[PDB]
């Protein structure tokens, strides 16, 4: 009739399996544990559903460690893709023989996926400007740690740098502004042990 | 090969707590539990304990509660029951018990300990 | 709490005889396992569901029943001084075996 | 995609159920918020007309209409704050003797918002276009257009791109929502290889308090 | 005009209020049927937002929904026979010191139906147009236009004429709406003076279950 | 608390006043009558107020007569149009100073209205068709009984006459019908003391 | 001009039945109804009665109920009320009333007649 | 029911003066209605409405009050035994007129 995950968030490579804990206390004799996965545009999505009384049930890349006794259900995956960036949340399904028993769900966990190739690469940075909203593009990058900025005499606004992963496995990182001037505003990216501007790449 | 081991037979007081040790080799303690079950020629057996060594959680039969309390260890992959007020007919084997890996055999005790009897004044 | 009641005290088999043993429930119960025990050892694994084989046991053995009373058959006996002893189930939360049922070759 | 809702405080709200089931019996409304596990509501039975709502829940409060033979819409009397979240619909599936019940469906969700009074400043997505930086030094000019979602309050909104065609989905990754005073934004950026950089690129917002209430769909002109 | 609504037996049907209030506390609704005196079922107040039903009435089966501002639509959850009837939005007026309370003004009423699986016959006006007789004896050929409305199932329907401008309705003079077994007819014609027949003539229907949804506009050609 | 309007329906010419009664029981000390019109066209039109205590209330045409100690309300009207055709309610209207309180309607009466002018005319009779579908006018006529009839072998469908008033103050009447045959269908019209057929007036 | 006119005074057995007339002249009876009203020095003056001659209902004063019952007649547009028991200090004059024509004056009752006066043994 | 009490019993008015008789009711009253009545004679109808004259009465009657506790004053006394006795309401299904009020002229 409770359920708790006590883990707030979980980071693993890609090639590295991860596993996501559910203790749980319930009075009901006979039950099912049930697996649903949260994306970020909201959408719940069945994984996997254990029975108290059957075995150990697997399917595809999710399998499940049950503990009758200590009432204990693990998920775990093996060799996640990066769409396992999901929330994930562990539902204490009362007897299902019903069609009115309602699924207790608890405080889901977090999985964040980073990239599995470590290469070392050059960022390429390129500034691009309509009116008097300005961009700073720094492409194909791996040291996660840049600290872009822009060079400018007057400051109207400035936003946090957007650092998502490229489809070739690499980081990309877009900075934003709203300058006074547009001709003279120039970028530069540090990179991990050096530092590029805008002069170049020109 | 999955194996657990007991301790021998001993000989207890009348009013004394005991404990009993059952050591796991040949797999990972961690994941799977240690149920512990009571054998007696006129009770027949049934089960007294059930430790989880990854967290802790432990379960038991509603008449054994109280007195039996289990521990476990997982650097010596060792589980311990404690017994107390034994002179009270409690002569009998006690076995441990795991389920087969992956819990193919449902909730069948597919690996048992050898059993260590407990005799009392 | 489910009582688990053994109905055979007692059997003379024999070689050459197939003989069932059954083992009453007082609450249904969804899946039923068996253990088989022998003197100055451990219950051996055995049956794990109803009518399957576990272990590797011989193939004389086999299960059957209903939701209620689920009984374990054997078609021939050779040397063994007791084809299955104990019961069990967990459909309830105190997991209870039973007396057992003890049969003498003769 | 997600929808969403914005109806004000002391104000009735309608939530529109996505499932597509033609025997169903029983519909459950599930509620999830920020922090917290998702709880059922009510569930509204279909043999007879009477909905069950579970302890707590103060009577009258949510009602469900049937428009259609099956179309269940989730209808909550007066709106306060706290009422906000993600309602899902959701339903027991089919498979009852093997799979028991294997799953319990769910809807893609629609999100509540209540506010005090609205707005009122015209909040919808103001993009700011961006036009390619000469980069014929690499990637043989690719360049990189950005859809730059201005203004808008409420905070889903669905950036996709598309070429000429609409067959397949242009992959485009998103960047982040920042929350500016009273109202949030969003930018996307693409690069588009000089094969296809011939080919004029829309931009298409989803996005509820919409002008004409439809997809926006804002237009790069291509370059050769 | 009065609308109508004929949601088959065992399905919720909507009713909505042609009321047009600003500061209405309290809205009733008034449920007329053949035979017998108009007896409310209910009345929703405003500024707190239940609905008191009078004695007599099973609860849930009468919801009252505001989809906007001031719009308010009563639902009923599972219609039986014996429910069919004119339903009446009902409001006090102004005036409450002098002239206390002069009118309890009410809505133009939807007709609701209730039917069994529906008709399934494609139930919707079937004009046949009537050419003018020869007549130059008398009223030097004026004619009649018959708009002979064949088989539709809901009994109201609102057929009046125009020319080809809308400003000013023709006087057209109506015959009777007829039962076919199982459907109903009605028909209207009109006498036009030869100083006015070269213009085209367009009878007008208003109908529910009518075609595209929208009223339809049968022409009669204009004659020299 | 209850309401009652005997007169099931009431026939007066134009220029003749009519009287509608409402016999009422009520145990409220302080009360209001009021009186509707559902016209043809489902719609309810306030016409007038009498409350228990003031005088009686006239307006316009309508005029209310008041008795309290014998608590019954009766409304004339004087010099009707054609246009009050439709139906006469009487509703005990509890006291109307809270806003929550019902209007106790009662079983309404029927008025119908007959044309106040009575000259002689001949009917003129026409005879349209469209395909099989045949449909005799007859128009200009005040002799209610006609009883229209038409001529033809085959006998398909036959529907009653639909006769109104025209607004020149005298009766109109249409015949329809889905005839075999189309040329020899010819209609006929009985004149209140003569008989014309189709053949003449052509 | 309207008026109307009523029966003379009449001397009363203690038990007996009395019928007091009142005629009514210049306006129609049928559309106005006539109250009927007692007044004693000791008591002043009470509604006994109403009746209403278009439909014959009538309304009666609780402690009055019973003890009278109205009649009307509108071919000789004349009411009557009946009296019994009469011997129990109902020595008073009996009033008919009937508001303004049109009810100009509200509830006040416009025209009364001259007044019958009953005395009792 | 409602008593309609009048306060004044008896009056002993004179002329050049103006005096003023109340009519006091248990419970509120919309309107209220006077009668006066004179020796050998019917009350008359008089008062119609609060503060109204009816029937030709000389302008020296008037009526005030609230909903409840309702009077009639007059200016001058000019040869009249009383001018008004009796009350009268109907806000109530039992009509009751009162006591009345005799003012003797002196
Ligand atoms: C900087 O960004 C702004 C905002 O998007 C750009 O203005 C937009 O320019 C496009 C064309 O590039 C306009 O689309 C077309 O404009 C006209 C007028 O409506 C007409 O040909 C078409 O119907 C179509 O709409 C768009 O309207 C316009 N938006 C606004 C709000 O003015 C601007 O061009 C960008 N600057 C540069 C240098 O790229
Ligand atoms: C959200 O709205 C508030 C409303 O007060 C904004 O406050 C703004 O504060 C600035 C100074 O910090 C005021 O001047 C502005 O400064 C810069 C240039 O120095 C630039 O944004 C504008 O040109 C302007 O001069 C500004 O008037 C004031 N806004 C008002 C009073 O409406 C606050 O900055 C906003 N927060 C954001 C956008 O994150
Ligand atoms: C007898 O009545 C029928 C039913 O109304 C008449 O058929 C209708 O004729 C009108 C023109 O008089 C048609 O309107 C026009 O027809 C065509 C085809 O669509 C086109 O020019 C216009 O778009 C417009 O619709 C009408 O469609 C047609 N109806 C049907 C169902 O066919 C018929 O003409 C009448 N017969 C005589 C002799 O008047
Ligand atoms: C309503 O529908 C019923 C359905 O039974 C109609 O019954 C119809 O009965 C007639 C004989 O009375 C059957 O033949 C028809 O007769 C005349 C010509 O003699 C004409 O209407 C048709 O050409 C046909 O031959 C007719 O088949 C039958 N209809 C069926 C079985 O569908 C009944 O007349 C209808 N009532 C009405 C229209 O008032």
């Amino acid at each position: 009739q409770k359920v708790t995950q006590a883990q707030s968030s979980v980071s693993m490579p890609v090639r590295k399996a991860v596993t996501l804990n559910c203790l749980y206390e319930t009075s009901w004799w006979s039950y099912y544990i049930f697996w649903y996965k949260q994306l970020p545009s909201k959408e719940m999505i069945f994984l996997i559903r254990q029975g108290s009384d059957e075995q150990n049930a697997k399917s595809g890349r999710y399998s499940v460690n049950f503990k009758k006794a200590a009432k204990s259900v693990a998920l775990t995956i093996s060799a996640l893709q990066l769409e396992d960036s999901a929330k994930y949340f562990c539902a204490l399904g009362d007897p299902g023989g019903l069609n009115t028993d309602k699924l207790i769900f608890g405080k889901g966990t977090r999985v964040t996926v980073e990239p599995r190739s470590q290469p070392h690469t050059k960022p390429s940075v390129f500034v691009m400007k309509n009116g008097t909203n300005v961009a700073c593009l720094v492409k194909e990058f791996y040291p996660k740690d840049i600290r872009i900025n822009l060079v400018s005499s007057k400051k109207i606004t400035e936003f946090d740098p957007a650092i998502v992963i490229s489809p070739s496995g690499k980081y990309n990182a877009v900075k934003l502004g709203k300058y006074e001037d547009s001709n003279s505003v120039t970028c530069s990216v540090q990179h991990d042990n050096k530092t590029v501007h805008s002069t170049d790449f020109e | 090969q999955v194996q657990l081991q007991q301790s021998g037979a001993e000989l207890v007081r009348p009013g004394a707590s005991v404990t009993l040790s059952c050591k796991a080799s040949g797999y990972t303690f961690t994941d799977y539990e240690v149920y512990w079950v009571k054998q007696t020629p006129v009770h027949g057996l049934e089960w007294i304990g059930a430790i989880d060594p990854e967290t802790g959680r432990t379960a038991y039969n509603q008449k054994f509660k109280g007195k039996a309390i289990l521990t476990t260890d997982k650097s010596s992959s060792t589980a311990y029951m404690a017994l107390r007020s034994l002179t009270s007919e409690d002569s009998a084997v006690y076995y441990c018990a795991r389920l087969k890996s992956g819990r193919y055999y449902g909730d069948l005790f597919a690996y048992w300990g050898q059993g260590t009897l407990v005799t009392v004044s | 709490q489910i009582v688990l009641t053994q109905s055979p005290a007692l059997m003379s088999a024999s070689p050459g005889e197939k003989v069932t043993m059954t083992c009453s429930a007082s609450s249904s119960v969804s899946y039923m396992y068996w253990y088989q025990q022998k003197p100055r050892s451990s219950p051996k694994p055995w049956i794990y569901f109803t009518s399957n084989l576990a272990s590797g046991v011989p193939a004389r053995f086999s299960g059957s029943g209903s939701g209620t009373s689920y009984s374990l058959t054997i078609s021939s006996m050779e040397a063994e001084d007791a084809a299955t002893y104990y019961c069990q189930q967990w459909s309830s939360n105190p997991l209870t075996f039973g007396a057992g049922t003890k049969l003498e070759l003769k | 995609g997600t929808k969403s809702v914005t109806r004000p405080t002391r104000s009735s709200a309608e939530i529109t159920c996505d499932l597509t089931v033609i025997n169903a019996f029983y519909i459950h409304w599930y509620l999830h918020q920020e922090g917290k596990a998702p709880q059922r509501l009510l569930y509204y039975d279909v043999s007879n007309s009477k909905d069950v709502l579970e302890s707590g829940l103060s009577p009258g409060k949510y009602y469900t209409h049937t428009p259609r033979r099956w179309s269940w819409i989730l209808i909550l009397r007066n709106l306060i704050e706290n009422d906000s979240g993600v309602y899902y619909c959701a339903t027991w599936d089919r498979g009852n003797p093997k799979t028991h019940y294997y799953k319990k469906l769910f809807g893609s969700g629609t999100t509540l918002v209540v506010t005090d009074k609205q707005l009122d400043a015209d909040v919808s997505p103001k993009p700011t276009i961006f036009l390619p930086s000469i980069a014929e030094t690499k990637l043989q000019k690719a360049g990189t257009y950005l859809c730059l979602l201005e203004k808008f309050f409420p905070d889903v909104i669905k950036i996709h791109w598309q070429e000429k065609k609409s067959n397949t989905i242009l992959g485009s990754q998103e960047g982040n929502t920042m929350k500016t005073n009273d109202t949030y934004m969003k930018f996307s950026w693409l690069t588009v290889p000089e094969k296809s950089l011939d080919k004029e690129h829309r931009c298409i917002v989803r996005h509820e308090n919409n002008k004409n209430g439809v997809d926006q769909e804002i237009i790069f002109p291509p370059i050769k």
